[PDB]
């Protein structure tokens, strides 16, 4: 009394109840590098113009 | 002549003082710009001189056909 499965029955995804713990580091990866800091604060106006050897504006 | 045309010596003195202060601030800011550009190009951890790398959003996180990856 074993039933031959229909088309599409074996092609579906099932669930498993497993007693093993989840590995936190499957790739054996070290710590990622620290990201560079972002920009903060209000966009202040230009200090004394463009300063291109004589320009004040 | 001194009343109608020529400006007061104190006016020229304080105008020269303000001009000198502004130009000294500009020179100090330019020297700071050169120093900060040198230091943060040499270290490469600033907002400028950041040559682009590959974005990490394009990596597929789904499982593959062969699990040895």
């Amino acid at each position: 009394g074993w039933v031959r499965p229909d088309l599409g029955e074996l092609s579906k995804v099932t669930k498993v109840k497993t007693d093993r713990p989840l590995p936190e580091n499957p790739y054996h990866s070290r710590a990622r590098p620290e990201p560079n800091p972002e920009v903060e604060g209000d966009l202040k106006p230009a200090r004394h113009g463009s300063r291109l050897f004589f320009w004040t504006m | 002549i001194a009343r109608t045309f020529f400006d007061a010596p104190e006016k020229n003195y304080e105008r020269t003082m303000a001009i000198l202060q502004i130009e000294s601030e500009k020179a100090e800011l330019r020297l700071k710009e050169l120093e900060v550009r040198r230091l943060m190009r040499a270290k490469g951890d600033g907002p400028w001189f950041q040559y682009p790398t590959i974005d990490k959003a394009l990596i597929d996180h789904s499982p593959k056909a062969t699990p040895d990856n």
